[PDB]
RNA sequence: GUAUAAUGGCUGAAGGCCUCUAAGCCUGAAGACCGACUGCGCGGUGUGUGUGGCGGAAGACGACCGCUGUGUGUGCAAGC
RNA sequence: ACGCUGCUUUUUGAUUCUUCGAUGUCGGCUCUUCCUAUCAUCGCGAAGCAGAGAUUGCGAAGUGUUGGAUUGUUCACCCACCAACAGGGAACGUGAGCUGGGUUUAGACCGUCGUGAGACAGGUUAGUUUUACCCUACUGUGUGGACUGUGCAGCAGAUC
RNA sequence: GGGCGAAAGACCAAACGAACCAUCUGGUAGCUGGUUCCCUCUGAAAUGUCUCUCAGGACAGCGGCGACGGGUGUAAGAUGUUGUAAAGCACUAAUGCGCUGCGUUAAACUUUGAAGAUGUCUUUUAAGUUGUUGCCAGUGGGCAUACUGUGGUAAGCAUGGUGUGCGAGAAGGGAUGAACCUUUAAGCGGGCUAAGGAGUCUUAUGCAAGGUGAAUCCGGCGGCCUGAUUUUGACAGCCGAAUUGGGCGGCGGAGAAAAUGGAAGGGAUUGAAUUGCAUUCCGAUGCCUGCGGGGGAGUAUCUGAGUAAGGGGGCGGUAUCGUUCUGCUGAAGGUCCUGCGUGAGCGGGGGUGGAGGGGCGAUAUGUGCAGAUCUUGGUAGCAGUAACAAGGAAAUGAUUUGCGCUGGACGAGG
RNA sequence: GAAGUGUGAAAAGGAGGAUGAUGAGAAAUGAAAGUGAAUGGAGUGAAUGGGGGAUGUUCCCGCCCGUCUUGAAACACGGAC
């Protein structure tokens, strides 16, 4: 009855159910803490994903502790990011039911990417302006801008049909920020006006799939011994006789992966421009961002970038959203960087800068 | 075939002897909305009615708990649900009753100018423990309820608007009173008394 | 992040003295509640969906993500 | 000490109310959940508490509590590690989940008993593990836009 | 009841520690299952004796149906019997001291001795109003409770005594329950109560006083009983007025630890879960009162629950003899609609059908179905599900090409 | 060691369908279980029943029969129609 033998109980119930995501952009839970004593910016932004490469990197520590300075060799990830448009204004105030939203302001001329995600492909078949910009300012506890991406830069995707999302604006003085947006509308803002490098970040998209799963992968159960009749994939026992009907706390086969996730605490490299050259680095070469070949299943990167550090949730071509921290933050460790390696991903690449492999054969 | 309305207002009143009286009122064919529901009492100390409150929220389904019991944080919604267990609402003509009750925090903007009423038994000051008890909002801000700021404040700006509309109905009432003892006025109203 | 348990304290009678307690107050836990994180119903709104075909990062079948002729073939690049 | 008063339902008895036109009977392996009468981890008292190491008490069930030799064993007993290697319930949890070593009809050997056919909770060896495609429960999936609010339900880091 | 066996009780035409086929044979069964229409009047036992008797039977007890026939299941006045409870030491058996008293006991001890039981006389005491006999059934596992014993650490344990219940007893109440409290049985009206209750589920009012599971400990009260101290200055540490020791009766707190989330019936309640009250009210199929129906009775009336079981009066199937009618101008059967009857059942109307069908009296019976792992026939759900097949191609296919391995003769059997 | 009788007075005639002919009549009668089509009403509650009222429901009451048994709605047995 007692059951000699504890052990810890296989897959987390923070989870469950788990069931495909309803959406591919999913929207942020949460935004960060308004401290009205700095300017007005923004909390977040939109990338897509590329792939992984290298960096090596030098730990400083060169006091006269006993190991002065160590290579360190990391592995990050790279994410497009080709600057947004803002096209509209949103205000909430607050009732006893909890936050209600005003009327929405929208700015002169709507794009043809942001009519296709309202009104579906086949959509093509004043002082009323001026009025809702009195009520943001009485009225509405706090703002936000509707912005969109810009698809169409990037020609391997093959979309048209563009993603939006409302980001709160951060920094005080509620008619400070309202004019700040008024002055801002039709018009691109870039990620490099929202992150700088040495911070911590927040990600939020949706895995890769998998199917319908076993429950030796979905949880990590154990196998069963070979001499066992009927499979050995499986849980053995599923309940006591009583209570009498299985619970929701049992492991069973199902759906796995395809998921919404939040990950926390990513620290940013290094933001460039594909279309030139990357630095800052101790090497001499040129070496734009992008490997021999191509980043595999993707094409090259000719835009705005960001490089963050680790693995990042989903696919390559699929959409993220990138926050502020909502924690506290001490400092960072000062950062340096000396060598981003460029080889080919497809096979065992050797070479850097493919005019180092012409040099190598002669002809 | 009834189709009378009720505003009933609760700011120092007993919860369970207003419950009692309010669901024989829905039984009997009578509109009922309770404006106020955060400002319901408890005799006695907070810290029996948060022993109490604690062991109804240990109650749930061990095997599946989107089936189990429901337990609601907000003012409005929990004294709705000890009005409802008043009464057998499972059969018909219960269900029926249940559709005659609101229920509401603070006062809203519709019922404005209109009479409410106050229970006759259920003031705090008829028991031995005047001066001793919690109301349903700080109780209930002790486990999740956020709203407590927003309901104050929507309910004495109701208030002072509803003061100045008593201020010009007065001076009106001074105003007509002398307009009666007049000269020409009661020469002419003896006038339409003369033709019956 | 807020309020507490055991314990330790402040002011203070009953009981002219005394006392952490009868009214009140300060502090305090891998615990409680809340936040953050995942899922579902219900609401609101200057807002209501490409019949078919073809693809995929999606998929047992239904569904989901895309386009609305830009495929196939061939050349170069990058690899075995 | 000598005496006296209780509680639990984990032992083994006592009883014979339910089931003999059948409720699959020991242990292990696998997997989930609950109790506190707390072994470790967190907070805090006492001392015949100098320090160090331990001993005794209170709040507290969130999270942990292992790897081997001999035996079918439960149990037991040793070795090594450890913050620590606590005790229990769920039809003595769990055989249309497995395995079948104990028990285990029909073959056989030994000892004791019987004139004999045969007997022994005495030892030994060889001995078929059937069927879900139904209802419910549970896991996903379906039940006809875009951007969001807010109620309910779940819930994670722990230790050296 | 024989065979055969390098032996296993193996094998002898898919069952072998005694094959198969027909008969005797509807073999016997103290044991299990089933046993067919309505209304109405009465109504049990689960105990004693004997039994290869113990899951059975006989005899006796309790009940039904009769028939015939004239004259006390309670008390009072008198007078007998008894050896328990309690108590006691007079006998039998026990038990401490002091050197005559004090101390402790008894199912198998009794000098005493109840309450209660039990005989007889007198209706020439009260109050009330049966004898003899015939033919026969079911039953012989009981159980609960108030009070009262015996065995057992104890038990929803086992076994006795007296009454009343369930059994064979509905209905109202106790949230729920065979047995607890009220009360004994659904016709149509009008009145009133019982048990239990009157915030809300849910029919229906108030007034008052306190308050906010064991040993073993702690506190309180305009409560009560008993003592002590004090204006000649107490108690506490000069001050100016009450201070204090023991107990008792209500009330509260420690002692107080279990396994899915959970229970004064629930939401709740500071008296809407405590105590004391009554001048109001609600509440049965019970009571009173007016009609209707049955059965008794000596004919102004009284009386209705019921298993096992027994008696009276009715409804329906098929025929005979014994009388009396109807059908091609449309019978029976079948289907829908409609009247009468407490009921078993009996009539009429419109379609369909295409040849016979009834009433009343006596008489003969293979005479009435929901059940028997009932017999035979037909039909559902499961379910368009499990299972099985879809063999390499070329518009055509006597042509081209791709794959597999049995191929050809004699006998038995067909 | 079974199961299986019936066009009509007359063949006066049919036998895939449709259009027709003959006949007094398309032709022994033709119940229940169960099903298809059309049309009226209701539903997301296991269903079904009694009282009281009504062109479905809303209030009250109501666990599945037969049997053995001290005792059955029974996690006692028999029972798809």
């Amino acid at each position: 009855s007692c059951r000699k033998f504890n052990a810890p109980r296989h897959g987390s119930l923070q989870f469950c159910p788990r069931k495909r995501s309803k959406t591919i952009r999913p929207a942020a839970g949460a935004f960060p803490a308004d401290d009205r004593s700095q300017p007005v910016h923004l909390t977040g932004f939109m990338a897509y994903k590329a792939g992984m490469t290298h960096v090596v990197r030098t730990k400083t520590q060169v006091a006269k502790n006993k190991q002065l300075s160590r290579e360190i060799m990391d592995a990050v990830t790279v994410l497009e990011a080709p600057p947004m448009v803002v096209y509209g204004i949103v205000g909430y105030e607050k009732t006893v039911t909890g936050l209600r939203r005003l009327p929405i302001v929208t700015a002169a001329y709507v794009s043809d990417g942001v009519l296709r995600r309202m009104f579906g492909n086949r959509y093509a078949s004043g002082s009323v302006c001026e009025s809702r910009v009195e009520m943001i300012k009485e009225r509405a506890h706090c703002v936000r801008v509707l912005v969109q991406t810009q698809p169409t830069l990037i020609k391997g995707l093959g979309l048209k049909k563009a993603h939006i999302a409302e980001i709160q604006v951060n920094g005080g003085s509620i008619s400070e920020k309202v004019e700040w947006a008024l002055g801002r509308l039709e018009k691109e803002i870039a990620i490099g006006e929202v992150f700088g490098v040495n911070e911590n970040i927040d990600t939020i998209g949706v895995t890769k799939g998998k199917g319908f799963q076993g429950t030796v992968k979905r949880f990590g159960v154990r196998k069963q011994p070979r001499k066992s009749r009927k499979g050995i994939r499986k849980v053995a026992c599923i309940g006591a006789w009583h209570p009498s009907r299985v619970m929701y706390s049992i492991a069973r086969a199902g759906q796995m992966g395809f998921h919404r996730r939040t990950e926390k605490n990513k620290r940013v490299y290094m933001i460039g421009n594909g279309s030139s050259n990357i630095k800052t680095e101790f090497d001499l070469t040129e070496k734009p961002i992008s490997p021999m070949g191509g980043f595999p299943h993707y094409g090259e990167v000719r835009n705005d970038f960001i490089m963050v550090k680790g693995a990042v949730v989903g696919a390559r071509k699929r959409v993220v959203t990138l926050r502020k921290s909502l924690l506290r933050q001490r400092a960072g460790e000062e950062l340096v960087i000396k060598f981003v390696d460029t080889s080919s991903k497809i096979g065992h690449g050797r070479f850097q800068t493919s005019a180092e492999k012409k040099a190598f054969y002669g002809a | 075939e009834k189709k009378e309305h009720v505003i009933i207002d609760a700011t120092g009143q007993v919860a369970g002897k207003l419950a009692a009286k309010v669901a024989k009122l829905l039984l009997e064919g009578v509109r009922v909305t309770v404006v106020c529901a955060e400002e319901a009492v408890f005799v006695g100390s907070l810290e029996r009615a948060m022993d109490k409150f604690k062991q109804y929220l240990n109650k749930r389904c061990l095997v599946n708990p989107r089936r189990g019991p429901f337990h609601f944080r907000e003012p409005r919604m929990h004294l709705a649900k000890i009005i409802r267990r008043m009464i057998s609402y499972k059969k018909p003509r219960g269900k029926a009753a249940m559709s005659r009750l609101a229920t509401y925090e603070g006062i809203p903007r519709e019922l404005e100018g209109q009479p409410r009423y106050k229970v006759t038994c259920a003031f705090v000051k008829y028991t031995g423990n005047p001066n001793r008890y919690v109301t349903l909002g700080k109780l209930l801000s002790m486990f999740g309820w956020k709203h407590a700021e927003a309901a104050k404040s929507l309910t004495d700006e109701l208030k002072e608007r509803e003061s100045l509309a008593s201020l010009q109905k007065k001076d009106l009432d001074k105003k007509i009173e002398e307009l009666k003892t007049d000269k020409n006025f009661e020469n002419e109203v003896n006038r339409r008394l003369a033709m019956l």
